[PDB]
C-alpha cells in the first residue's frame, strides 16, 4: 500500500502526505511486532516524500 | 544504634562486618568452631533470632525559577563517599550567594531568603544521599555477611530444619521489603544477588533431605519483582530470570509440584509472557541466554501449548528468525582467525536449544515459519574448516541436529521439509561429498558422518526429485540424491566389515564412551540400513552383514546380560564413576543402566536389521535365482547353501531362544530362517 | 577482592546452571530419536 | 529518535495530540529501524 | 568422460598427499579441465543434461583455480617441509608446479578473454625468475 501511494507522490512529482500519515501511525499503534526490515523501509519512504 | 547519628552508626556497623567477614573467611581457612558455634547459638537460639534482629535494625524506608534551581541542584551533586549523590550544600551556599550578589535592592532580601530555602534543600539533598549510601553499604554488608555465614561453613554446624526455617524466614522478610512501593530504586540489585544465592542454599537444603506454601510465594514474589522492574534494569532482569529457572529445576509428588507450579506461572496470564517475550528479543545478552533458556523450560512444562499460542501470535517467533539471520552474521564474523565474541555462540546455542525443546502444534507452526528456509539461505554452513575443526564442527553439529528434527516431527509428507533439506545438501555438495570422503576415524567426523547419513537416509527418496521437475534442477537434484544413496551404501563396506577390527586397532597403539560408540556404530549401520530397505523398495555384504550381525549379537546378550548381574549386585568404584561412596554408587548405577540400556537397543538393533538382511536376501535371491534370465544363479545357489551354513542356522536360533523370548511373542527369525532353507533347497 | 572472589564464582555458577539445560534438552533430543527410530522397526 | 520523542514529550501549547502521537509513532518506527529501555518507556 | 568420473575426479583433484604420483594425477586432470570446460561447449550442448554439464565445469573449474591457492602459495614451503623428516625428483617437481600454475593461469587467461594470491604468485614467481636465471 505504501509502496504504491509513494509511486503516486512519484509520478505526481516526476492527501497522499495525510494518507501516508494514517498508515504510518497505524503502524505504530500495531499491537503486533511488524518484522524490522518491514518498519526499515516504511520509516524510509515516509521520509522520502 | 544511634538515633541522632544515623550515618555515623551504620558506617561504624559496616566496617565492623567486614573485618568479620575476613575474619570467618581465614578462620574457617584454617579452623576453629567454638566462636563460630556461639555465635551461632545466640544468632538462633530461640526471642527473635539475632541475623534477624541485626537486619530488622536497617530500616529500608526513607524569586528563584523551580528548573533553574533545579538544575543547580544537579551540577554541584557529588557522589559521597559509600557512593550516595549527595548534593554539595557548601558549594551550593557558595553559588547562591555569589549569583544573589551578581528593583533589585529591595529584592536584595528575596533572594537571600530563596537562596536560604535552596540551602536547606541542597543540604537535605545531601543528608538524603548520605542516608542512601549508609543503608546501601548496610544491606551490602548483612548481604556478604549472609553470604559467608551460608556459603563457607560446613554445615555440620546447623541443623539442617534450622537452615531451612531461616533461609526462609529471610525470602520472606527480604521481598517483604523489596516490595513496598517506597522501595529507593538502587537498592534493588542488592536483595536481587540476594534472593538468587539464598535461594539456591535452600534448593541443596531441601533436596537434600529427598511448607509448599513457601515455595509457592517465593516464586509468586520473584515474579511480582520481575514485573515491578522498569524496562532498562536488564541487569536485575537477567538476575531474577536465572533465580526462576533454578526456583524451577528444584522440581507422582514431583508432578503433582509440577501442576501446582504450572498453575502459578499461569496465573500471571499474558504479562509476564509479554515481559519475558520482550526481553527475550531485546534485553541483554547475559538476560538474552538466561531468557531463552527460561522459555525453553517453561515450554516442555506446559501441556496446553498455551505459551506457544502466544508467542507464536505476538510474532516473536519471527523476531527469532531475524535472530538466526543475525546469528549467522556472528559466524561469518568467527570465520577469519581471530573471534571477537565468543558468546555469540552461547547465544546462538541457547537460541536453537529453546528451538529444538520446541512436540506438535509447535512443529507445525514452526515449519510454517521457513525456519529450514531461513537455514538454506545461510552461507556460512558451507565454510567447513578445510580448535578450527572443533569450531566448525560446533557449527555444523547443532544445525543438522535441527534439520534432523525436523525431518523427524514433520510427518513425513511436508515434502517441503525433504525437498529444503535436499536443496540444503545440494548447496555443500562439495563439503558434504567430502564429509563422506573422510577416512579420519575421529569421532568427531564420525558422528558427522553419522547425522549426514542420517538425513540423507530420510530424505534421498526417489518420490521427492519428480515432484520437483514443476528440468535441469530436477535432474542435478536427483544426481544429488543418487550421489548421497551411493555413498550411504558404501559406509557400510567402511563401518560394518572386517575392516571395522582395524578401526578399533589402529586407534589402540573408558567405559561409557565405548557404550556409547557401540550404539553409534550400531546406529551407523541401521541407518544406512533403512535407507537401503526403501531404496530397493554385492550382496555378499549383506550376508557379512548378517553374519557380523550375529557376532556382536551375541556378544551383547553376553556383555547386557554380565551388566544385569552387574547392576543387580575402590578402584571398582573409581572405573564405575570414570565413565559418567553414595553418589559414586549412583553415578555407577547410572552408567549402568545406560549401558545397558545401549545395549539392548543395540540389541533389538540387531534383531530388525537381521529381519531386514534376511527379508532383503530373500527377496534377491528370489529375483536372481527364480526370474533372472541366463551362470550367476547356479554359483548362488551353490554359494548360498555354502555361507548359510547349519553353524550360522544354530547360532541364529540360538539366538532368538536366548533373547527373542523375553520381548518378542513371535518367533518370526524361525519362520524366516525356515522360508530362506526352503528357497535354498 | 573477596567480594570480587565470590562474584568470579557465582558467575560460573551461572554459566554452569545454563549449560545443564541445554544438555537435558539435548538429551531428550536424542531419546526422541531413538523412540523414532523403535516407531520406525 | 530522542530528537523527535523530546519534541513530542514538550510541554508546549503549539503541539496538539494528533502531532504528538504521530510524532510518538514516527519514534517508534526510527526505533525498531538501551534503546530497548527507551522502547519500554516509550 | 569425466562426469562419468564424478566422484573419481572429485576425490582427485580433493587429494591432501604429496605422492609424487598424486601429483602428476591431478596435472594432467587439470591440464585437461583447462583445456576442457570452457563455457563454449555448454552452449552448444543444448537440455536438463546441458544444465548438468555445466554444473560439473563449474565444479571443475572451481576447484582448478582453488588448486593455485595449494600449489602456488607460501603453502608450498610447508608440504615441500612436512617430506623432510632426491635431486632429479625435485627438478621435476619444480617444472611440475610450474605446469600447474601456467595450467589455471591459461584457463583464467581464456576466461577472461582472494586476487592477494595472485600477488604471492607473482613474488614467488619473481624470485624464482631470478634463482632461474
Amino acid at each position: 500500500t505504501m509502496n504504491i501511494l509513494f509511486t503516486q507522490y512519484k509520478r505526481l512529482k516526476g492527501v497522499l502526505r495525510s494518507q501516508a500519515r494514517a498508515l504510518i501511525t497505524f503502524a505504530g499503534m500495531i499491537p503486533y511486532r511488524m518484522s524490522g526490515d518491514t518498519n526499515a523501509r516504511l520509516v524510509q519512504m515516509e521520509v522520502l516524500m | 544504634s544511634v538515633e541522632e547519628s544515623e550515618i555515623s552508626a551504620m558506617n561504624q556497623m559496616s566496617w565492623l562486618m567486614k573485618t568479620a567477614t575476613i575474619e570467618l573467611r581465614i578462620t574457617s581457612l584454617n579452623r576453629q568452631r567454638s566462636h563460630t558455634q556461639r555465635l551461632l547459638h545466640l544468632l538462633l537460639d530461640d526471642v527473635r533470632r539475632k541475623i534477624l534482629r541485626i537486619l530488622d535494625s536497617i530500616q529500608f524506608s526513607n524569586f528563584f525559577d523551580r528548573s533553574q534551581i533545579e538544575q543547580v541542584i544537579a551540577n554541584c551533586e557529588h557522589k559521597n563517599r559509600r557512593g550516595q549523590t549527595v548534593c554539595n550544600v557548601k558549594l551550593l551556599h557558595r553559588v547562591l550567594v555569589a549569583e544573589v550578589n551578581a528593583a533589585a535592592i529591595g529584592q536584595r532580601p528575596l533572594l537571600m531568603e530563596e537562596i536560604n530555602t535552596i540551602l536547606q534543600y541542597v543540604v537535605e539533598r545531601n543528608k538524603l544521599l548520605q542516608c542512601l549510601h549508609a543503608k546501601r553499604h548496610a544491606l551490602e554488608s548483612w548481604r556478604q555477611l549472609v553470604e559467608i555465614i551460608l556459603t563457607a561453613c560446613p554445615q555440620d554446624l546447623i541443623p539442617t530444619e534450622h537452615r531451612q526455617l531461616i533461609i526462609r524466614d529471610l525470602l520472606q522478610d527480604l521481598h517483604v521489603k523489596i516490595l513496598d512501593d517506597d522501595a529507593a530504586q538502587e537498592l534493588m540489585p542488592i536483595v536481587a544477588g540476594a534472593v538468587f544465592t539464598l535461594t539456591a542454599h535452600l534448593s541443596q537444603s531441601v533436596r537434600t533431605e529427598l511448607g509448599d506454601s513457601s515455595l509457592h510465594m517465593i516464586l509468586r514474589n520473584l515474579l511480582e519483582f520481575i514485573l515491578k522492574t522498569g524496562g532498562g534494569f536488564q541487569r536485575v532482569r537477567a538476575h531474577l530470570y536465572g533465580s526462576l529457572l533454578y526456583y524451577l529445576q528444584i522440581a507422582d509428588v514431583f508432578s503433582k509440584l509440577q501442576r501446582d507450579n504450572l498453575s502459578i506461572f499461569e496465573s500471571y496470564g499474558t504479562a509476564l509472557m509479554e515481559v519475558v517475550c520482550r526481553d527475550a528479543c531485546d534485553g541483554h545478552d547475559i538476560g538474552r541466554m538466561l531468557a531463552l533458556a527460561l522459555l525453553d523450560r517453561i515450554v516442555s512444562v506446559d501441556r496446553q501449548q498455551q505459551w506457544l499460542l502466544y508467542l507464536s501470535n505476538s510474532g516473536y517467533l519471527k523476531v527469532l528468525v531475524d535472530s538466526l539471520a543475525e546469528d549467522d552474521v556472528v559466524l561469518r564474523n568467527l570465520l577469519t582467525p581471530q573471534p571477537p565474541l565468543l558468546k555469540a555462540l552461547y547465544i546462538y546455542e541457547s537460541k536453537m536449544a529453546f528451538l529444538t525443546r520446541v512436540s506438535s502444534q509447535g512443529a507445525i507452526e514452526l515449519l510454517r515459519s521457513g525456519v529450514i528456509v531461513r537455514l538454506a539461505q545461510c552461507q556460512v554452513y558451507d565454510m567447513r574448516p578445510e580448535a578450527p575443526v572443533e569450531r566448525y564442527r560446533q557449527i555444523l553439529l547443532p544445525a543438522l541436529q535441527i534439520c534432523q528434527l525436523i525431518l523427524t516431527s514433520s510427518t513425513a509428507q511436508h515434502l517441503q521439509a525433504a525437498g529444503q533439506v535436499l536443496q540444503f545438501l545440494v548447496a555443500h555438495s562439495d563439503t558434504i561429498q567430502a564429509i563422506l570422503r573422510s577416512q579420519e576415524g575421529s569421532l568427531g567426523s564420525l558422528q558427522e558422518l553419522a547425522l549426514l547419513t542420517g538425513i540423507i537416509s530420510k530424505a534421498a527418496l526417489p518420490g521427492v526429485l519428480n515432484e520437483l521437475d514443476i528440468d535441469g534442477s530436477m535432474m542435478e537434484l536427483q544426481g544429488h540424491i543418487g550421489r548421497f544413496q551411493r555413498q550411504c551404501l558404501a559406509l557400510l563396506n567402511r563401518f560394518g566389515g572386517s575392516d571395522r577390527l582395524r578401526q578399533l586397532s589402529l586407534q589402540d597403539d573408558g567405559v561409557s564412551k565405548k557404550d556409547d560408540m557401540e550404539l553409534a556404530m550400531q546406529q551407523i549401520c541401521s541407518n544406512v540400513m533403512e535407507y537401503c530397505q526403501a531404496l530397493m523398495i554385492s550382496l555378499g555384504v549383506v550376508i557379512h552383514l548378517l553374519k557380523q550381525s550375529a557376532n556382536n549379537f551375541f556378544t551383547y546378550y553376553d556383555i547386557h546380560r554380565q551388566s544385569v548381574g552387574k547392576l543387580q549386585n575402590p578402584d571398582e568404584i573409581k572405573e564405575l564413576c570414570q565413565s559418567e561412596t553414595t553418589q559414586k554408587y549412583g553415578l555407577a548405577r547410572r552408567r549402568l543402566v545406560k549401558l545397558i540400556n545401549s545395549r539392548a537397543k543395540l540389541l533389538s538393533l540387531c534383531s530388525y536389521i537381521i529381519e531386514t538382511c534376511l527379508y532383503i536376501l530373500w527377496r534377491h535371491l528370489e529375483y536372481y535365482l527364480l526370474h533372472c534370465t541366463t551362470q550367476d544363479v547356479d554359483t548362488l545357489l551353490r554359494e548360498g547353501a555354502n555361507s548359510f551354513g547349519e553353524s550360522l542356522q544354530k547360532r541364529l536360533l540360538d539366538i532368538e531362544s536366548l533373547y527373542c523370548k523375553v520381548r518378542s511373542r513371535h518367533s518370526f527369525i524361525q519362520a524366516l530362517v525356515r522360508r530362506i532353507r526352503g528357497l535354498l533347497r | 577482592d573477596i567480594q570480587g572472589f565470590l562474584k568470579n564464582e557465582k558467575d560460573n555458577a551461572l554459566l554452569s546452571a545454563i549449560e545443564e539445560s541445554r544438555k537435558r534438552t539435548f538429551v531428550m533430543a536424542e531419546e526422541y530419536h531413538r523412540e523414532s527410530m523403535l516407531v520406525e522397526w | 529518535a530522542r530528537v523527535v520523542a523530546k519534541l513530542a514529550d514538550m510541554h508546549s501549547p503549539e503541539i496538539s495530540l494528533k502531532q504528538r502521537l504521530e510524532y510518538i509513532s514516527r519514534a517508534i518506527l526510527s526505533a525498531k529501524s538501551a534503546d530497548g529501555e527507551f522502547l519500554h518507556e516509550l
